[PDB]
């Protein structure tokens, strides 16, 4: 049935005496298939994962997950990037076995060689906040690439396209995820505010104010909220291309 | 006296011993004590600036180029460049080409090593930095938001009324979370913005730079968080209550670095386009028009 996560009839809140954040949830995420969550800012979408995750806690509402029951090792990188104060290889590793062609792998994924070629003692370093600051893509590449590393089967991913360009967004696009995460059929979800990649989903999730919209795939959104799915067309602008 | 060394041996001698022990936090306090200034003493006398000099923008780039330290290779090479008062100029380029220390260098906080850079008759060397600080604007890629209420987060000096608050804040479309927010007014941002979503703390600090009246306002890349559709939103009501004002667009999308009048590619510290967008569209070879094909 590859149900992911099925949770039904969710209601969930930051605030125990505070409204429920978010709203009646319905999702039926599958599992080895890529999908990708969006919403305006500010919609519930971080506090979905969150919720899924079971650091929000719920009024009501049945989260349904599944192994291969209780959650097992889900590999996630947040909005804020989060370090350690150690190496890189160390930050990307994470307290797992050493496999030096997959963490090749994931280095030309997340395209970090030029960057740990500039850096000073390469791979050594010491980063974070004992260590040496960096701009910024580079820490969100690095949280990225140890959600890569980890071996977790089912990825969660918050949008790593803050800090990015077209060139690394790209590269993270086709290399990296959907090359690196399907061929070993690694179920991930990803919120993105770039839109030109939805093309490239599964699944798709609508949200607004804590409420979900509809789910399902985009010839589904082809059908069902086409307000939704011009406001897609023109907010991409190639109106003249038909989204699938 | 002898019951009395026995007694107090023992006592010396650890108070020495820890005495020493935090004489070492004074060394390090010291230590830290004779640090560099930042030579916030301007060269120009300050009865000299006007109080409006920034009333043109006028931004001449004068073969600038930027170091961060001294021992480093320059960030910028030699760059030359021109800006209209109202013009609506951004800015693009790849990760890492020096495209936010072009920033930096327009409020003297990297290392400017050359240029002539002076902006609607005085210079930037000459210029007090608190008084150049203090009627710029810049904002930044991250939220940096610091603790306390919204006022406080929003104008901490209280040097305007809560009208022009509420205008500011409706220019960065906030609200309908803001009123639907138990304090309205006053409430209570955590210690660094976490009550809020992230691109909501990025519009806050968009509201913070929109609260300040300066007449010369860059951006960096402040919509690099924000959705397309409130960031389309952004884009459309600014450049109408900001028509007047010169912006300077570091735009991490594409699509709002085309409606434009002029754009500046950087690549490997220099200058490589300086002209229209639209025309830079109608090259078929340009770096720019590979930026928008390769982003839709
Ligand atoms: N730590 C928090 N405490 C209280 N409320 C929160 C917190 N984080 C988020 N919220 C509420 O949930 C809503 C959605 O935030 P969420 O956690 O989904 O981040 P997000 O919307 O994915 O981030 P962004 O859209 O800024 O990238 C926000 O409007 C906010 O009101
Ligand atoms: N604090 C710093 N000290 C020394 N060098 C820096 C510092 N910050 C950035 N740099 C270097 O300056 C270059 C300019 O990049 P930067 O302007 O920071 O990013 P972008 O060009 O994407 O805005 C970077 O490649 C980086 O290596
Ligand atoms: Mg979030
Ligand atoms: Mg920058």
């Amino acid at each position: 049935d590859n149900c992911c996560v099925q949770i039904m009839g969710g209601y969930f809140t930051w605030t125990p005496d505070g409204i429920p954040t978010l709203s009646n949830i319905t999702i039926r995420i599958p599992r080895g298939q890529l999908t990708m969550i969006v919403g305006q800012v500010g919609c519930g979408k971080s506090s979905l994962l969150l919720a899924a995750l079971g650091e929000m806690q719920k009024v009501s509402g049945a989260v349904f997950w599944s192994s291969l029951r209780k959650r097992g090792p889900v590999a996630y990188a947040s909005q804020k990037p989060w370090l350690l104060n150690a190496t890189v290889e160390e930050n990307i590793i994470f307290e797992s076995p050493f496999n030096k062609q997959r963490y090749k792998m994931v280095i030309e994924a997340c395209s970090l060689q030029p960057d740990i070629d500039i850096l000073p003692h390469g791979d050594q370093t010491q980063i974070g906040e004992r260590g040496i600051n960096l701009s910024g893509g580079q820490r969100q590449r690095i949280s990225v690439a140890r959600a890569l590393y980890q071996h977790a089967n089912v990825v969660f991913l918050d949008d790593p396209f803050s800090a990015l360009d077209i060139h690394l967004s790209d590269h993270l696009m086709q290399a990296g995820i959907l090359e690196l995460l399907r061929d070993d059929k690694r179920t991930v979800v990803l919120v993105t505010h770039k839109l030109q990649y939805l093309p490239h989903a599964d699944w798709i999730i609508a949200m607004k104010d804590g409420t979900i919209q509809r789910e399902g795939t985009l010839k589904d959104f082809q059908r069902s909220e086409c307000q939704l799915f011009e406001h897609w067309k023109t907010l991409m602008n190639r109106q003249d291309q038909e989204l699938e | 006296y002898a019951l009395m060394v026995s007694n107090y041996l023992n006592w010396m001698v650890r108070n020495l011993a820890d005495m020493e022990l935090q004489l070492g936090a004074v060394k390090r306090i010291h230590g830290l004590l004779k640090t560099e200034a930042e030579s916030y003493e301007g060269l120009l006398a300050p009865s000299l600036i006007p109080k409006n000099w920034p009333d043109q923008g006028k931004i001449q780039i004068q073969n600038l180029s930027v170091r961060y330290d001294s021992s480093l290779k320059p960030v910028l090479k030699h760059v030359n460049a021109l800006i209209a008062p109202g013009q609506k100029i951004g800015i693009c380029g790849r990760t890492g080409s020096g495209k936010s220390s072009f920033s930096l260098a327009f409020f003297r906080m990297v290392d400017t090593f050359e240029g002539h850079i002076i902006i609607d008759g005085i210079d930037i060397a000459k210029l007090p930095l608190h008084t150049l600080r203090s009627r710029l604007s810049i904002i930044l890629q991250d939220p940096v938001l610091f603790s306390g209420t919204i006022r406080f987060n929003l104008d901490p000096e209280r040097k305007c009324s809560d009208s022009t608050l509420w205008e500011a804040l409706e220019i960065a479309q906030l609200k309908l979370v803001v009123k639907a927010l138990p304090g309205g007014l006053d409430a209570i941002i955590t210690e660094g913005g976490e009550n809020f979503s992230q691109g909501q703390r990025q519009l806050f600090c968009l509201a913070r730079a929109f609260v300040r009246k300066t007449s010369i306002f860059i951006m960096d890349e402040a919509t690099a968080s924000i959705d397309m559709a409130t960031e389309n939103i952004l884009q459309k009501v600014v450049m109408t209550a900001f028509a007047d004002r010169t912006v300077v667009t570091i735009a991490h999308r594409v699509h709002t670095i085309l409606s434009a009048d002029l754009v500046i590619v950087l690549k490997r510290g220099a200058i490589l386009e300086f002209d229209k967008p639209e025309k830079l569209l109608s090259r078929k070879d340009s770096v720019f028009a590979s930026f928008v094909r390769a982003d839709k």
